């Protein structure tokens, strides 16, 4: 009947399991998880730079300027690009992009984007500016082409050689897109260009391009045998650029101002942007945490935990638990 | 310890993480010391934030960015993207399980350490009943109770007091 | 510290108790000490395997004499987990050998303080890990120290004619 | 005086583990996690059996190199073996276009069918029995790759060449061509009576345009000339279309295929053994649940993690005192 | 309730303080400070001699259109800094905790040493220190601290200070 | 009564440490696993010099630009150290082909050496004294790349070229050429008299036409005109066949060299010092044992394992109370 004196801990009623290295499924009264697997579910923006968000466009049809792909640019720089899986307007005439891959790559963080104008129509007095038009690029029904190059063709059944100059002037770097026809036979060559071998000769002070025209049988791509196959180079400020050329010329008409500092890549997401800032950006959504370690996505943009296979990381702070 | 002389745990106990038990003449109440728990809370904060705010973060795009002729470079990628999940996941894993018990064996041993000042303070005037609770003799007021709690125990008291009481109706 | 040696004679677990009464000397082995100890080390080495994420993958050379600069890339990554792996899988077999270790110190020394506190003052510590029963024993009084069902009160007073009558 | 005691274990085992504060600690019972152990055979992985070219390379067993054996119809596969050197690769010199990428494509294959697309009875103006040559001997005559047809004039006449095929199958096409190198200009007319030539190859992706490069090269398995191939991954209703004058070298096989998933080409000489894994390397087959292993870097399937080590020795007993 | 930790003993890590008659120094046991210095030093060791380094050529060998195998390459150089950097932190802070507490655990099984040979001979002051019941030499101390404490020679002397005296 | 007590040493120290529950807890001793340590001089990788281009780059020492030093013969080196901009690479504006992979392939090389293997003498019907240009300036005079030649027409007449070469050595060969692209038809007559050429380049492996491609380009270092350079491995006993009408740039010297090992690229300021390390930074070298460092993360070499960190600092000793 003596007097007693005890030593014990605390206990609650938590539900809270944590597993130990020898033990699986313990109850304790306190835990923390340090696993993240909440995101906001919308687009925002990476340090305050707004994405390039294209809607239904490729950058390939965006660039070259495809009609059904709005133009006015709008954000002059943006932290990254948003494309959709499988974008509907990448190439209305069919051919390629050349080196169109590291094309994306350098677009998707550019500190600066401005299109001006280099070549004016009226700079081609001895050729035909207007026929240049295809059901394969339409245009509110009506038949069109890309907006930033002009398919130039022969005028009273001549072609003279081409031979224009370009010294930019600005101080900033330029972006500047010209592109080659593929006819599919000799007689479309002389019916579009008048010559029956020609040439495409591009020149800088670290470009230097020779391209001929590869006349051949090809399937049927938008209605359309022939390819178009478009290039590009970066002409540094007061590099000057030749174009010499016969026939078979898809001459620049508009270029891009462009100024890059940072790098980032193109993320495929269709969710709707939602006026957001972030730190750490996915394709299904934003997450905003300081926890070592998430599970929402592995292709993230941005400032980001470590992507893991885990459902639960539950840390034990509390004692053992015991009803 | 926790599951050891002790072998429940007190829901009454709400005020810390460890503490005591007394039962008296004169009452019946919990109490804790504040001493030992704190050390616990601030070290398992300290703990939780030593796993979280050691990790190195920096700016990365990930993408899919090779095309169908570039198989085996974006090949090179997944086994990159790949190994670098199976590292992290793996040991995410086993630091949680690791961690998971040192808390739970640090909370072993500050009750075990608990339990043994008592039992230098009070020697044998008191039993060990293995239950973690300690059978006095000599009588222990509130005033000795809190002799035992906040170690403040002026053992000549009881001294000779515990002689009266501690061998005699046996 | 206590328990220096170690019984080869115990064959029925980890943990056991040895009793030499004039009606018998031998071995036993505990259960729940031994066995909570078979689960924790199973588990352990069962986390250490389960925990594991294994996927497909191919690994191989498939570049070639001019894309030495991106086989190189290959080997750096190939290289660089298997530093990675090699660093932190040695490391952890040798800090949780330490603990599995002590793990088990710790179990043997929570089986001779039961005693302890359980015989309170019947018999005098050896400092062998032995507690010499100064009292009388019997061979039924043995398990009820390892049952921990060992009743004081049967010599209790009998500890007294043996503690204070033994000068 | 009657005593009680306690104790622990003490078995026989002379096995040692470290601790990372001793070094060789014997212990009673201890358990290794790294993977030490092999078949030795190259097995099935999950039960599909590889696609194993014993003396071929990729590029020989696909253009029907004569040396390599007739086409073993194979209907899927998981990898590909080669040996370190494949004695057959290419028997007449030259080179195969994006050929480490066609090998990483064909590594694991669903669905794979060999098929005629255009046949040698498809050439009435050109010689399709002469495009042979002592760089592909079949038993000890002179031969050609199998799949493909090397025309060459007939009656002093090469007429130019206009044929198209169309994708009619429901699967992705495998179409494999090439063009001939010449050496000189009499021989340039003395197989293709034309001096100047061209290749055309066209469908809704493909735009090519070749022209023989006569010159002077050294001499590779008897022969200066060279023969370059290409491929091209004909979708399904899609056209192929062909147009040259001379150096042709025609397909008459295409190859349907479907492809899920990917593996890679694994390089081994050890003899396949009837069996199935879920992890192979090239020294041989592993059935493990393990977390590491130190077999060969090289693996292919769901396998252990690759580390430098001999042992990793968990302790799993107490310490064995003798 | 072993608090402070003495500056007098500049020999040892783990050691003894004595008070009697003749009068009061300070002594070392040499096997718990071996016992710990052979350990940490290998625990150090362990730590140092387990990685596995190998020859590497690290460089930026590509050019102005391969920016993504740059990117590759950067992602995979970031990615291993992250993984050792995050191992190494915690590394240290665990072993840094491990290591505290071994020096915690040898003074302890050192007190209780001393504990198995006293018994009853000497009392407990819940300090780390014992005191004798008997009387003890210089030769008594060095008698406890190698551990050769002979219990019958000093059991009557204790009862002598323990129950006359009340 | 007499006392014995138990309790540990303390010293004066101010070393703290950081525990996963503590903060800036003192210890007694304590030592430090992260290497922040460096010599500041680029220096012998495992005994062998690196070599050093000054103010020269790959492309310019190996076509033997003049404006550079010439050859002080270095056999054999580790890595190559070079400048972030360095100051003579093409004097002549124009490009070599693949010039990375051969980077790559020269970081380390363990016999080098340049040997004659078509002399001037070799071209009686040409003339291979015209072929310089104020770009490529020597002496004040107008020169060339001194290990290739540029030739021209003589006597208003560009005689087909036809030569060949066989690798009599037992080391592989490194071979360097060239073609020149005018910049109108009236320069093309001017200097090789053809309207329209051609460069043939024919090996065991290697078949290569090339056609100079005459345009209007940006004026570089005073030209407009260009000149691409390629290159190939002479293996022994191979064959390597020229031919061309004209724009040719024909090798005078080659190089011997035997590749053992594999390394890369230094890009760095400081200066060579004269020591010997295992492990090589653009800032320093690195002599420990440490597993971790923190000073820069383009290491050559077996080194530490790069970090970013100030202090891993592990507990030795006990906790210090002062
Ligand atoms: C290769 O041969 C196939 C089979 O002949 C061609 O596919 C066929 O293409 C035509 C026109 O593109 C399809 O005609 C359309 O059929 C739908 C009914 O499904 C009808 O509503 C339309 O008004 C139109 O008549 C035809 O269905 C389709 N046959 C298939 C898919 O089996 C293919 O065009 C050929 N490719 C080339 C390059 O020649
Ligand atoms: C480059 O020059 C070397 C040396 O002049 C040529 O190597 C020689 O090649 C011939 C084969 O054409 C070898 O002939 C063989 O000789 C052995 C006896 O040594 C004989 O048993 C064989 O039946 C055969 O006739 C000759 O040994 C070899 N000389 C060497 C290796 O020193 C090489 O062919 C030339 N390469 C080119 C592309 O011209
Ligand atoms: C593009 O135009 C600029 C005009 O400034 C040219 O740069 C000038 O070149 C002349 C002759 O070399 C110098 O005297 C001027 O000082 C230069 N301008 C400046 C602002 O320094 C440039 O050469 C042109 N680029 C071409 C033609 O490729």
């Amino acid at each position: 009947p003596g007097d007693q004196i005890c030593i014990g801990y605390h206990a609650n009623n938590s539900t809270e399991q944590v597993d130990t290295i020898m033990e699986k499924n313990v109850t304790v009264t306190h835990a923390q998880d340090i696993l993240e697997k909440t995101h906001n579910g919308k687009l925002c923006d990476l340090n305050g730079v707004k994405p390039l968000i294209l809607k239904d466009c490729s950058v390939a049809g965006w660039l070259l300027g495809n009609p059904m792909c709005d133009e006015f640019i709008r954000v002059p720089e943006w932290s990254y690009i948003v494309e959709r899986a499988n974008p509907a307007n990448d190439l209305c005439y069919p051919g390629s992009l050349n080196d169109y891959e590291e094309l994306k790559h350098m677009l998707s963080r550019i500190n600066h984007f401005e299109k001006i104008q280099i070549i004016p129509k009226s700079s081609w007095p001895n050729h035909e500016t207007s026929l240049g038009v295809s059901a394969a690029c339409p245009y509110q029904g009506a038949p069109s082409f890309f907006r930033n190059v002009v398919w130039l063709i022969k005028k009273n059944d001549a072609y003279p050689t081409i031979k224009i100059s370009y010294n930019n002037t600005n101080r900033e770097d330029l972006l500047i897109l010209w592109g080659i026809h593929h006819s599919n036979n000799a007689e479309e060559q002389t019916n579009l260009y008048k010559n029956p071998i020609t040439y495409i000769s591009v020149g800088t002070s670290t470009l230097n391009q020779r391209l001929a025209p590869k006349i051949a049988t090809r399937s049927q791509v938008n209605g359309q045998r022939g390819r178009m196959d478009f290039f590009w180079t970066i002409l540094k400020p007061n590099d000057a650029i030749h174009f010499e050329s016969n026939g078979n010329f898809i001459a620049p008409e508009y270029a891009y101002k462009i100024v890059k500092k940072g790098d980032s890549t193109i993320m495929k997401s269709g969710v709707e942007y939602g006026h957001c800032n972030t730190k750490c950006q996915t394709p299904v959504g934003a997450i905003n945490s300081s926890m070592p370690f998430h599970n929402i996505h592995p292709l993230t943009i941005g400032e980001c935990p470590k992507y893991v296979k885990s459902n639960k990381l539950v840390l034990a702070t509390g004692l053992r638990n015991s009803p | 310890a926790i599951a050891g002389f002790i072998e429940g745990g007190w829901q009454g106990m709400v005020d810390g993480w460890y503490g005591y038990h007394h039962s008296n003449e004169q009452g019946s109440g919990y109490a804790a010391d504040k001493e030992s728990t704190q050390k616990a809370i601030d070290g398992v904060t300290n703990k939780v934030n030593s796993i979280i705010d050691k990790m190195n973060t920096q700016f990365e795009a990930v993408g899919r960015e090779f095309n169908n002729l570039e198989r085996r470079i974006e090949n090179l990628n997944k086994k990159m993207e790949d190994g670098f999940l199976d590292v992290w996941t793996y040991n995410a894993e086993l630091l949680v399980l690791m961690e998971n018990e040192r808390t739970l064996d640090f909370h072993d041993s500050n009750v075990k350490n608990l339990y043994d000042k008592v039992r230098l303070q009070l020697r044998d005037n008191a039993k060990e009943l293995g239950n973690g609770c300690f059978e006095f003799y000599h009588k222990c007021d509130n005033e000795c109770m809190e002799s035992v709690r906040n170690g403040t125990y002026d053992y000549p008291q009881y001294s000779e007091e515990a002689r009266l009481k501690r061998e005699e109706i046996s």
